[PDB]
């Protein structure tokens, strides 16, 4: 295995990391800083220069998302929101122009600011949750196209969620967080229920990948690791796996899938030098690397490339990592 | 009586603790994972609980004797207790309300219906119903001498708390927009209704 | 000043003045710790206080009773009805009731007298 | 042991005998005088009173009065059913 060069990237003071994402067909790293910092720098393993930055005066940050993957609008613009309600474009193309998304009408006073949206696939729909159910609104028209109402009675600004590998328009999943609760949602027709069914949120309010679907591997905030088949969804509610592993003696903070949905990724934040690798199917643990002999800090986010070879591993330190696996 | 405090930790763990001094006074480790509901009979003499991993666990109060366990299907979420009645139901995550008979320590009712998770649940004060109410915009009455449900209540603003008055009079019902509580009124001057099931959409 | 009590325990004759206050578990009677007493066979019926709820009991507080009359029999019935009476009055006052009703309970169920003197008064009849 | 009593109470099969005693504690005990139950003391602030006190017919409770403007339910355990005021 191949130990990459160590990075340099590091915040003046100790903080967090809004999102972790990657270009699809370069290398480079995108980063949103707390301190209304756009920046995005080229990585290789043995470079992190600054190719650009953007601090809009006037307009704070909150929250960071990678701008829909398939348009055509991937490589240009870049969507990102703060305190305020509307959210912001960036455009490659560098214009940069910023295009007030404010124009939700009669419900965009309701939330806390744009702090959580999940745009979809081909950018005709774009998902918002409230404390609460969904807007589902264009990217690039401003009109609210639609909203799926889901209900909720415990949904409290629900933390990620994502439209499935097998695609938005077979299905569409809901993670009812602070119990975990699993609710499966039809884009085809507005108004339709796939399935809802219990997931357990008496362990793990720890946020979820959707892999691919062929595996749902789930984290507990215990080190109990829970593999959940898509087919176990059906009835009756309760899942059940087909091995449930512990490695982790303490929290599971971090949870990743690889884009054939066959590797697990797992982190934690409150002891350092802390990380995990998971095969599937084959249900076997990466030895060789990571283990605590590698400095890992208090891990709070990380992230698969579109190829997953990569892997980037934010502190809480400033530094984020990359690996080729 | 107001003079003992039970708490049920993350890690299992259920203390007793004496409300005048604050003080240490039992300590209990059954449960293995996180204690989501405690209660005791009005007489305080038997000590019901609930975890996560399925157990239910019945103590002696005088003692600290193990009086019994029973083990069900699903964890349980929550435990509200009925204290003239000696009755206590359970939300279990297999979207079933499990009613207990305590001195019997046998399980006896079970409910089934709810679509979705119920957060929300409460006894009558005479113990012959129980509103509940779930993520399915469901907020049900539930008559125990039949055990089925005779009512269903369809909102938009879906309650995140009912709760029954300690006269037969009123409801007290949280919900999830809006920062007031609506009180519901159940009209208590006549009925001899029995009538059923789904309805409106 | 500590937490303290006093209380006294009576037989025929015999007058023990009891000193329950704070400490760590000194028991002494006029001088002396509780296994030296001789009637030696009678130490086990003043051994009795320690044993009817439970041994331990005693970590936070300390004895110091002083006999003055009776006999060899009416000295030793005297403190052990004082102990008993001594040791429920820190639970009168700084402890809760129900603790005590607990103590109590474990003394009247077995009790000796162990809180009530003796008085006789005869009648014809 | 206590207690100058104004209030009594008797069994109807001659074994169980309650007494109300120099303050709001009810103790109960048998033909052998072994006390039962001594039952805490008068709350509810509008000191203590224990003027009246009844054995029930089935034998399986007994009803407390003082004069503090309620009345006190108890079972032949220790536990206190009801306290009804007015």
């Amino acid at each position: 295995i191949v130990r990459l060069k160590d990075a340099n990237a590091s915040h003046p003071s100790h903080s967090a990391i809004q999102s972790l994402s990657f270009h699809p067909s370069k290398p480079l790293l995108l980063t949103g800083g707390y301190d209304k910092t756009l920046r995005i720098y080229h990585i290789d393993g043995k470079t992190n220069h600054l190719v650009t930055s953007l601090h809009l005066v006037g307009s704070p940050i909150q929250t960071c998302t990678f701008y829909t993957s398939l348009s055509n609008q991937n490589q240009q613009n870049i969507f990102t929101a703060g305190r305020r309600r509307y959210m912001h474009s960036w455009d490659l193309s560098q214009t940069a122009k910023i295009e007030k998304f404010s124009r939700l009408y009669g419900h965009e006073s309701t939330q806390r600011s744009f702090e959580n949206f999940k745009v979809a696939h081909l950018q005709n729909s774009q998902t918002n949750s409230v404390h609460g159910w969904i807007n589902i609104l264009h990217s690039t028209s401003g009109l609210w196209l639609m909203g799926c109402k889901i209900e909720g009675v415990i949904t409290d600004f629900c933390i990620d969620y994502q439209p499935i590998s097998r695609g938005k328009f077979r299905t569409i999943l809901i993670a009812v967080n602070a119990y975990g609760e699993v609710w499966e949602f039809d884009l085809n027709k507005n108004g339709h229920v796939i399935r809802r069914w219990k997931d357990q949120g008496g362990v793990g309010i720890t946020k979820i990948q959707v892999g691919g679907n062929r595996w749902l591997a789930v984290g507990s905030e215990s080190g109990f690791v829970n593999l959940y088949d898509r087919n176990n969804a059906m009835t009756s509610s309760t899942p059940t796996p087909v091995a449930a592993l512990d490695q982790l003696t303490t929290t599971i903070s971090n949870l990743q899938f690889s884009p054939d949905g066959q590797i697990l990724c797992m982190a934690s934040r409150a002891v350092k030098d802390a990380l995990r690798l998971v095969h599937l199917p084959s249900c076997s643990v990466f030895s060789n690397w990571p283990t605590s002999g590698t400095p890992l800090g208090k891990v709070t986010s990380v992230a698969f490339s579109p190829s997953g070879g990569l892997l980037a591993v934010g502190n809480e330190q400033g530094k984020v990592r990359l690996w080729k696996l | 009586c107001g003079n003992f405090g039970f708490i049920g930790s993350s890690n299992g763990s259920i203390t007793i603790y004496n409300m005048q001094s604050g003080i240490l006074r039992k300590k209990y480790k059954l449960h293995k994972r996180a204690v989501t509901g405690i209660s005791l009979d009005g007489m305080n003499r038997k000590m019901v609980s609930c975890g996560l991993d399925g157990i239910v666990g019945f103590y002696d109060f005088n003692k600290s004797t193990l009086l019994g366990k029973l083990k069900l299907d699903a964890p349980i979420t929550a435990m509200v207790y009925h204290r003239s009645s000696d009755l206590f139901a359970l939300a279990l995550d297999d979207l079933s309300i499990v009613v207990i008979d305590a001195v019997t320590q046998r399980v006896v009712r079970q409910l089934w219906g709810h679509s979705n998770r119920i957060t929300a649940f409460d006894f009558s004060p005479e113990g012959r119903w129980i509103v509940s109410a779930s993520l399915d915009s469901t907020i049900r009455t539930w008559d125990l001498p039949t055990g089925g449900c005779i009512d269903g209540i369809i909102v938009d603003n879906v309650a995140t708390n009912v709760k029954f008055s300690p006269n037969g009079d009123l409801l007290a019902t949280t919900h999830v927009t809006g920062n007031g509580i609506c009180i519901w009124t159940n009209r208590a001057q006549f009925k001899t209704v029995s009538t059923r099931t789904i309805d409106e959409s | 000043a500590v937490p303290s009590v006093q209380t006294f325990g009576k037989k025929k004759s015999a007058t023990a003045v009891a000193h329950v206050k704070a400490g760590k578990g000194l028991i002494k009677v006029n001088g002396s710790p509780i296994t030296l007493v001789e009637p030696e066979i009678l130490r086990f019926k003043v051994y009795e206080p320690l044993l009817l709820v439970g041994l331990d009991k005693f970590s936070n507080i300390d004895i110091r009773v002083r006999v003055t009359g009776g006999g060899h029999v009416s000295q030793v019935y005297a403190i052990r009805q004082a102990i008993a009476k001594g040791l429920v009055a820190y639970h009168q006052k700084y402890v809760d009731e129900q603790s005590k009703n607990e103590l109590k309970k474990a003394f009247t169920s077995y009790d000796r007298t162990l809180l009530i003197a003796d008085s006789r008064r005869p009648e014809p009849k | 042991v206590y207690s100058d009593v104004l209030a009594l109470s008797m069994r109807p099969d001659g074994k169980e005998v309650a007494v109300s005693t120099l303050k709001g504690q009810i103790s109960i005990f048998n033909i052998e005088d072994a006390k039962q139950v001594g039952n805490i003391d008068c709350r509810k602030d509008i000191s203590k009173f224990f003027t009246t006190i009844h054995y029930s017919f089935d034998g399986m409770a007994i009803v407390a009065g003082g004069n503090n403007n309620s009345i006190c339910l108890y079972d032949v355990p220790n536990e206190v059913l009801l306290k009804r005021f007015i």
